[PDB]
Formats: C-alpha cells, sequence, structure tokens
C-alpha cells in the first residue's frame, strides 16, 4: 500500500490569538509527484514551505509542508492531499486542541 | 557518538507541475544541511554551521557535481526505462549513500540503488561486487565490476565520505548537540461512545523520545496509538500518542513524557 | 560532500 499517510499538526500546542506554523506531512507514498496543499476554511493558505522532501530507507517518500500563520477562531484548518494512488483528493482536518 | 553523512538522490520523469526532475539532499546525523535540485542548478546549505565553515569553491564544487550527476541521472533513467522495454509514464531512480562513525571509532558505509521505489542494485558488504536484485540491472553489475566500481565506492566510502563527516561534526558540534524542550499538551475528543485521549509532544531535540498512556500508574499504553516521530519545518520533531477510553475513567488516564530535555519526565492527566 | 555516480 503506497497511499500517503498523512498528519497535521502545528508547531507549537495551539493557542487563542498567538502566532503559530501549521505543519501538514504525508509519508509512505511512491509515486513521489504528490499534490499538498494547506487550507484555511476550504481555501489555500498563504506562504507555503512546500520545500522539502526526502525518503526512507525502504523507499518510499516524504514531504513536509509548513507555513506561518495564527489560527483564527471559527476556522477551519486541514490538508487537502491528492495523489495517483488515491482516486480522489484526500482532506485530513487538523485538531487545534 | 554515533554520526551519520547521508546522501539521497531523486530523479524522475514525473515530478511534475514546477517541481524539479532532479534532487539531491544531503543529511548530518538526520538533519538536512545541503541541497541541491535542477531548478535551482546550485547546491545550497541547509544549517547556519555548513554556511559559515566552508570556502566559495566547497559550493561550486558541489554545484558541478550536482551539474553532473544530473546529466548522468538523465542517461540512467533513460537506460534503465529501456531495459523495462518502457516507453514513457512514471519512474524514479533513486540512490543512497553515505558513512556512519560509531562509538567504537568504527566505521559503515552504504550504497544502494531502487527503481520505481523497489530495489534494483546495490554495492554488498564487503564493497567488492555489486548485487542485482532484479534481472534488469545484471548488465550493470557487469560493466561496474569491469570498469573497477566497487573499488572507486569503497574509497569514497570509507575515506572521503569519513574524513567529511568528521569535520561536518565538528563544524556543527554546538547544533547538533543542543536540546530542545517540547511543549506538552493533552487533549480530550468525544464524537462517538469512546473517548479518544491524546498527547502530543511539540518541538523537541534530539530525535529520541518516549510517550505513553498510563491508566491509574499502570502504562496502559499496550493499546496506545502512535503517530510516530514526525519533522517540525525549524530541526525539532512532533509526536502524538492517543488512546481510546470509556467515557468516565478520563480521570484515570496520564500521558508521560520522557526526553533529554526534561528537568524531569513529564506527567500530565486531562482535565475539560 | 556528493560525489559522483556511475553511468549505466
Amino acid at each position: 500500500d503506497l497511499t500517503p499517510k498523512v498528519q497535521v499538526y502545528s508547531r507549537f500546542p495551539a493557542s487563542a490569538g498567538t502566532k503559530n506554523v501549521l505543519n501538514c506531512f504525508a509519508a509512505g507514498f511512491h509515486p513521489p509527484k504528490i499534490s499538498i496543499t494547506l487550507m484555511k476554511d476550504g481555501v489555500p493558505m498563504e506562504g507555503a514551505q512546500y520545500s522539502d522532501m526526502s525518503f526512507n530507507d525502504d523507499w518510499t517518500f516524504q514531504r513536509l509542508v509548513h507555513a506561518d500563520f495564527t489560527p483564527s477562531s471559527g476556522s477551519t484548518y486541514a490538508c487537502k492531499v491528492e495523489h495517483e494512488t488515491l482516486k480522489e483528493p484526500q482532506v485530513y482536518k487538523w485538531d487545534p486542541e | 557518538e554515533l554520526h551519520t553523512l547521508r546522501y539521497i538522490r531523486t530523479a524522475m520523469t514525473d515530478p511534475g507541475p514546477g517541481q524539479p526532475w532532479f534532487v539531491t539532499v544531503g543529511y548530518v546525523d538526520g538533519e538536512l544541511f545541503v541541497h541541491y535540485n535542477s531548478t535551482a542548478r546550485r547546491y545550497v546549505p541547509r544549517t547556519e554551521w555548513i554556511a559559515a565553515n566552508t570556502d566559495q569553491q566547497y559550493w561550486d564544487g558541489q554545484t558541478q557535481i550536482g551539474q553532473l550527476n544530473e546529466q548522468i541521472n538523465r542517461e540512467n533513467l533513460g537506460i534503465r526505462q529501456r531495459r523495462y522495454n518502457q516507453t514513457g509514464g512514471s519512474h524514479t531512480v533513486q540512490w543512497m549513500f553515505g558513512c556512519d562513525i560509531l562509538e567504537d571509532g568504527t566505521i559503515r558505509g552504504y550504497r544502494q540503488s531502487a527503481y520505481d521505489g523497489r530495489d534494483f542494485i546495490a554495492l554488498d558488504k564487503d564493497m567488492k561486487t555489486f548485487t542485482a536484485a532484479v534481472p534488469e540491472a545484471v548488465p550493470t553489475k557487469r560493466k561496474w565490476e569491469e570498469e573497477s566500481e566497487p573499488e572507486r565506492w569503497k574509497n569514497y566510502l570509507e575515506e572521503t565520505c569519513v574524513e567529511w563527516l568528521r569535520r561536518y561534526v565538528e563544524y556543527g558540534k554546538a547544533e547538533l548537540g543542543r536540546r530542545e524542550r517540547p511543549e506538552v499538551r493533552v487533549w480530550g475528543k468525544e464524537a462517538d461512545g469512546i473517548l479518544t485521549l491524546s498527547c502530543r509532544a511539540h518541538g523537541f531535540y534530539p530525535r529520541p523520545i518516549v510517550v505513553s498512556w498510563l491508566k491509574d500508574g499502570a502504562v496502559r499504553g499496550q493499546d496506545a496509538h502512535s503517530g510516530g516521530i514526525v519533522p517540525n519545518g525549524d530541526g525539532t520533531y512532533h509526536t502524538w500518542v492517543t488512546i481510546e477510553a470509556q467515557p468516565g475513567d478520563g480521570d484515570k488516564y496520564q500521558c508521560r513524557v520522557e526526553h533529554a530535555s526534561l528537568p524531569q519526565p513529564g506527567l500530565y492527566s486531562w482535565k475539560l | 560532500i556528493d560525489w559522483f555516480d556511475g553511468k549505466e
């Protein structure tokens, strides 16, 4: 099974009105090509370091995407992931607390 | 001790959109320190300590190594594809190599390749021959051994790689040996008739860590679920462990966190 | 340091 394994988490434990960084980590996938978008209320966020991918000893690829943000009250954050091994985009919601 | 130097190469036919088809990144003790890709066409520092302890010829040379490797990998992608009678589609060549310095002073070396995510060929333990993982790599095995490639890689792995690793470890001694304390939070989730308790450690370094759930004194983490160790963007790590608890019995659970940075192991209950 | 790949 070479589908992306995804986790969404903040750099610091999230707090009210407190600057933070939103992370999305996809691992264990192949091929390397993958679409990972950080989203705020069903719309992409702002400045996104998709930058950094590597692979493990078993050859499966991993990719981290992170962006600076302040958690807005009443807003829903998530990581939209699209990959060949999946019929349709997968949406992984971020639990703020 | 136990320091490591690793390079991993990816060469793909299908990156794709806005992405470089060829990438090489280097890691020291599990931390990214150099980066090269076919769009940048330049090797680039990824830690302050590597940038501060090298001269221009280090980057110019490495850049040109990457540009040359880039061409070599272009050709090798075509060659492997042809061996597989492939005519198009998504295909990937991966290389992994580097050296370890154990706290004996003893050394280890690795050089292995995959094709489409599967083992293709590797230099074997004695570094005298190559071992083909697939019939499609047999001819390559033959060509390389006829060309003295094993000897050449043995030399790089046991001398060049190690000698440079010693320099890198020296350069980033303070960075690599630092400690950063995780901020821990326990949170309670309820969407069903099953109480999910979560415990997250945020921003810990180094990497090794223990996070566990106790049920009134007793590690009841025999049925705890861990998301493993995942990275933050700033050279620290994150991990989160959950456990299902019967409604009620929420005040019986505690998350214990052990890490080298802590004055004492953290112990945290859930409170709504 | 990174190093040359072999020709296949």
